[PDB]
RNA sequence: UAGCGCCGGCCAACUCCGUGCCAGCAGCCGCGGUAAUACGGAGGGCGCGAGCGUUACCCGGAUUCACUGGGCGUAAAGGGCGUGUAGGCGGCCUGGGGCGUCCCAUGUGAAAGACCACGGCUCAACCGUGGGGGAGCGUGGGAUACGCUCAGGCUAGACG
RNA sequence: CCUGGUCCACCCGUGACGCUGAGGCGCGAAAGCGUGGGGAGCAAACCGGAUUAGAUACCCGGGUAGUCCACGCCCUAAACGAUGCGCGCUAGGUCUCUGGGUCUCCUGGGGGCCGAAGCUAACGCGUUAAGCGCGCCGCCUGGGGAGUACGGCCGCAAGG
């Protein structure tokens, strides 16, 4: 099993005669603090169901961070539409310097030592979604020489 | 025409983007010495001196990943990142000292200098600089 | 000055039982054994879930209370091992630790650090040889420190003195009890010292 | 197993309505008419069959997808000769992606088969009768070929994967193997073994199905000599 | 000797009464029209502590002048269109020079301050001793790939 | 009749002569202005009739500038593809206009539609990029105040 956090609930509305009626999100990531993320979104009429539904799909969709004495390999910068994600490697007693969002991100994956920077739209969906893609393409060097 | 090498660099992105098996620029001895770089770091698999309808070309082997399973098939690129430092507007020059770790050691900086074209690696263990020709993982 | 209050209550927000006192902190007549929840009009509420703000300083006022320590003296010192060298966390634990005012502490020179406080300011301590009452002094790798010997016959260092015949104090520190005398061998990996503290959390309070 | 006289069933067709990516195994155009290199399609038979070989012995399902009305019934005599799942009629949305849910509905067809096999109430409303009559009568029009398949298949063996896309788009969200008999309308790197061939002919398809069909029965426990097919 | 700010969201800390779009609060969104955790008091609580708050100003957050590091179809943003001056920029091959560029050796880059170690005032603030540099410019020597200049070719750009 | 741009085929001539372009200079729909013509139709202003609470409008009957010509001014626009120019690279289907071929079709150059990859906040763009790149220019930096004021240059004035 994994360590799950709910890093966003949030509510909205729709119209119809009579007025508004409302439905629920929440972004929610899970891992093992060892090397494995998983992100996922979920919607519902309450936000108990929305919080379950969204853990169901986190485990749908993972993630493999190749962690090296917990920080990540290279720097990668990745946009998501409107928003962009920097994350770069740091070295031991530096710490996990990064908002709550792409925190709770990387943390569970079990990065413990990070330098990182949102850029642009800071929309909590679509930043989660840039650092997620970011760590999709982090490679090493073994990775590299056998590409090339 | 008015940058022969930011031509070059884009000619291949262009080609790697849609996974052809290759593709030609037009040749010159300072572009053998790029592609030189770029086939022994193994961007590409190599290049040949052909000629087209007349006219010196240079055509460039390019090399990618493997097949992967998924929506997405398409496989991973080997030159995930290729563009220019250097250029007429802006010329770009770095001192020893100052040469750059493209991608925490993963990539490369291909350079201009005095002893020739080098890696970033090349350069600091020759001790020299040169114009920062452009940057590749 | 230093805190200086009503001590309890400290131990009941932060939801653990720090040993701020000595003595009664072991009795059953210990506030967290008794009401193991926040002081005043609302503990007995059900909480609400703390924000990762919330929770920082919470975890801050943890580590700080435990040593009576102002916020300036823990931030500058927290503002040190954020330049010196290496990993932070460590080293700000470290240079908590080697208050003379603590040192005497894990001694067990005193019952509390807040009496290891009275006991440095008032003189009844010594380094090296030297009179010190400065509660604030860092005590280096080598240092010696005991009782004066003008002060070695009183009730309150004796009796404190009793239990420490063959007590155990941390693998950095050694005591000739009877002769009032220990010794600062070097300073803490943090596994040497179990303070109930998520301390990397402390930096990310800082962070901010 | 393999065969030569392919080209004298198939070869191809349609013209300028091709897809690029096709190109490389396309001979010519004559006429006015996409031509596949028949050796093109010996080298990707040799490959695909290997896996349906090995996917053989193996004692693994495979569901077979064909609904244009140039492979309707041809894919229903074969599918069964070699005893695995197919899709005759319209491919649902949602049967592997969502198959404890569609395979629910064959529960209701199962139920149905024992009422209907006597007694369990006949002094149902002679309505019901006729409500429950025609559900059934219905429920089997689409799902006689998918009831056999009572889990994700190990691959999935396609005629149209253009005309089909939507079968081959769930395989690939689960990760499954994507096989197809396709013509040059088609998207070949959307498929991980291919049989370049031409996918609307009677002819070719059965000369493809049947021989693969074999050979899935050749390592899966005997041989058999000819089977059903109209002139 | 213990004081001062805060407890609607940001943002750490909540209840009762009094008031009734009044009195008042306010950095922003906003509070007050008879059950206000947002006004006034009290209890309780949160934060610091011989201090705590306020006003003003400087950098930060502001990748919101964007060199690092932004943009212009519809959000702010292509000149109404040409033609052309200065300027910026420029194809393929070979040699001379070595201007830009890179390296080496040297001079200068004061002291205090910054930083690292140590030491002196019981510590610290403060202060002492030593250590490590840098750009940048002067000089000498070297390098010649790229940009420069000069010279000699080419025909893929351009013109006829 | 006089005159400009532009495409094609031959691959004959020159040998980088190229690209862009702050200022400058020219062109620049309508309306508008000056002097002189011209004035059939139309028609701001204006008159009358209807409608209406009113009708300084919409509808109907009349009607002057002007609309036309020459010369000289004005220089604005939803002057629009709301998309600066040039070059190179990155799937295809189809419709059309116009050259040339070996006339199924192949090749150039323009005009539309749908679409690969990719881009985009989305809408949509997509070899006529709003894609991947280089060069140079113009332009944006919260709404209003305001395209206003002041200064300056231009114009007969309007006004730019
Ligand atoms: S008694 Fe329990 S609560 Fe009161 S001080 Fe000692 S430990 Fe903390
Ligand atoms: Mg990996
Ligand atoms: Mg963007
Ligand atoms: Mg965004
Ligand atoms: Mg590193
Ligand atoms: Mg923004
Ligand atoms: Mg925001
Ligand atoms: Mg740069
Ligand atoms: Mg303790
Ligand atoms: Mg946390
Ligand atoms: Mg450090
Ligand atoms: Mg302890
Ligand atoms: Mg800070
Ligand atoms: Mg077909
Ligand atoms: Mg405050
Ligand atoms: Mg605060
Ligand atoms: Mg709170
Ligand atoms: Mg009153
Ligand atoms: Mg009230
Ligand atoms: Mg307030
Ligand atoms: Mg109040
Ligand atoms: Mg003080
Ligand atoms: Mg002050
Ligand atoms: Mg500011
Ligand atoms: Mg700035
Ligand atoms: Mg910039
Ligand atoms: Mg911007
Ligand atoms: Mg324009
Ligand atoms: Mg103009
Ligand atoms: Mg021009
Ligand atoms: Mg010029
Ligand atoms: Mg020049
Ligand atoms: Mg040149
Ligand atoms: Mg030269
Ligand atoms: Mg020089
Ligand atoms: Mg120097
Ligand atoms: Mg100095
Ligand atoms: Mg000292
Ligand atoms: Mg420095
Ligand atoms: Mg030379
Ligand atoms: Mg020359
Ligand atoms: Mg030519
Ligand atoms: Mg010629
Ligand atoms: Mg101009
Ligand atoms: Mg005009
Ligand atoms: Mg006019
Ligand atoms: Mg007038
Ligand atoms: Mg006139
Ligand atoms: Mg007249
Ligand atoms: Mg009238
Ligand atoms: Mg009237
Ligand atoms: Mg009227
Ligand atoms: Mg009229
Ligand atoms: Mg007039
Ligand atoms: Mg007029
Ligand atoms: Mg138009
Ligand atoms: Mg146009
Ligand atoms: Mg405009
Ligand atoms: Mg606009
Ligand atoms: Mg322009
Ligand atoms: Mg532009
Ligand atoms: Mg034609
Ligand atoms: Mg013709
Ligand atoms: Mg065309
Ligand atoms: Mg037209
Ligand atoms: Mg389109
Ligand atoms: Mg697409
Ligand atoms: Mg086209
Ligand atoms: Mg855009
Ligand atoms: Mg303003
Ligand atoms: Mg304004
Ligand atoms: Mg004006
Ligand atoms: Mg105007
Ligand atoms: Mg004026």
């Amino acid at each position: 099993d994994f360590e799950e956090k709910m890093i966003l609930i949030r509510r909205t509305a729709r119209m119809q005669a009579g007025g508004r009626r409302f439905r629920f999100g929440a972004l929610v990531v899970v891992g093992d603090r060892q090397g494995r993320v998983g992100l996922g979104f979920g919607k519902a009429p309450e936000v108990p169901l929305a919080v379950q539904k969204a853990g169901y799909y986190a485990r749908r969709n993972m993630v493999e961070v190749p962690l090296q004495n917990g920080t990540i390999p290279h720097e990668i910068e990745v946009e998501f539409g409107a928003s962009k994600i920097v994350l770069k490697p740091a070295a031991p007693g530096t710490g996990v310097i990064a908002g709550a969002v792409p925190r709770a991100i990387l943390e569970l994956a079990g990065v413990t030592d990070i330098l990182t920077k949102e850029l642009g739209s800071r929309n909590p969906i679509n930043i989660a979604y840039a650092t997620m893609e970011a760590l999709r393409q982090l490679r090493t060097k073994a990775d590299v020489e056998r590409l090339r | 025409l008015t940058d022969p090498i930011a031509d070059m660099l884009t000619r291949i992105r262009n080609a790697t983007r849609v996974y052809k098996e290759s593709t030609d620029v037009p040749a010159s001895r300072f572009k053998e010495e790029i592609l030189r770089i770029l086939a022994r770091e193994g961007f590409i698999k190599g290049y040949e001196r052909v000629d087209v309808d007349g006219k010196p070309y240079l055509r460039v082997y390019l090399k990618y990943g493997p097949r992967r399973q998924g929506p997405d098939p398409r496989p991973e690129q080997v030159i995930h990142h290729i563009r220019r430092i250097s250029k007429p507007g802006r010329r770009v020059y770095v001192g020893v000292k100052e040469i750059p770790r493209v991608r925490r050691g993963l990539g490369i900086a291909i350079l201009s200098t005095s002893k020739g074209v080098l890696t970033d690696r090349e350069a600091r263990k020759l001790g020299v600089g040169g114009e920062l020709i452009c940057e590749v993982w | 000055g230093r805190y200086i209050g009503p001590v309890c209550r400290l131990c009941r927000r932060e939801g653990v039982k720090l040993y701020l006192k000595g003595e009664r902190c072991y009795s059953p007549k210990c506030a967290m054994e008794r009401r193991p929840y926040p002081p005043g009009q609302h503990g007995q509420k059900r909480a609400r879930r703390p924000s990762d703000y919330a929770v920082r300083l919470r975890e801050k006022q943890k580590l700080r209370r435990i040593y009576g320590i102002s916020e300036r003296q823990f931030r500058n010192l927290f503002e040190e091992a954020s330049k010196k060298k290496g990993v932070t966390g460590s080293v700000f634990l470290g240079l908590l630790e080697s208050r003379l005012d603590n040192v005497v502490y894990r001694l067990g020179f005193a019952v509390s650090r807040r009496q290891a406080r009275q006991l440095v300011r008032h003189g009844h301590i010594t380094v090296n040889g030297r009179r010190v009452d400065l509660p604030s002094y860092r005590v280096r790798p080598g240092d010696e420190i005991a009782v004066a010997e003008k002060s070695r016959n009183l009730e309150l260092i004796r009796q404190n003195l009793e239990a420490m015949k063959g007590r155990k104090v941390g693998p950095w520190l050694s005591l000739d009890v009877e002769g009032m005398k220990g010794k600062f061998l070097r300073l803490p990996d943090r596994e040497d010292l179990a303070l109930p503290v998520n301390e990397q959390l402390v930096i990310e309070f800082y962070s901010r | 197993v393999k065969e030569l006289l392919e080209a004298g069933v198939h070869f191809g067709h349609e013209r300028k309505r091709w897809n690029p990516k096709f190109a490389r195994y396309i001979y010519a155009e004559r006429n006015g008419i996409h031509i596949i290199d028949l050796q093109k399609t010996m080298e990707e038979l040799e490959r695909t069959f290997r896996f349906i070989e090995d996917l053989a012995m193996r004692g693994g399902t495979i569901l077979f997808v064909g609904t244009k009305k140039q492979a309707q019934d041809i894919v229903r005599m074969e599918a069964e000769r070699a005893g695995m799942p197919y899709v005759n009629q319209r491919w649902l949305g949602g049967m592997l992606t969502n198959f404890k849910t569609i395979s629910q509905r064959v529960h209701r067809l199962e139920e149905l088969e024992a009422l209907f096999a006597s007694p369990e109430i006949e002094e149902r409303p002679k309505k019901e009768q006729v409500r429950l009559k025609h559900e059934l009568e219905r429920l089997q029009k689409y799902l006689s070929g998918f009831r056999l398949l009572k889990r994700l298949p190990d691959a999935i063996f396609v005629v149209d994967p253009t005309k089909e896309a939507i079968a081959v788009r769930e395989a690939r969200k689960l990760f499954i193997p994507v096989i197809a008999l396709a013509d040059t309308d088609s998207d070949p790197d959307l498929v991980d073994y291919i049989i370049p061939g031409n996918d609307d002919a009677i002819r070719s398809i059965q000369l493809i199905l049947s021989r693969a069909v074999d050979l899935i029965i050749q390592a899966r426990g005997g041989v058999v000599e000819p089977s059903p097919s109209y002139a």
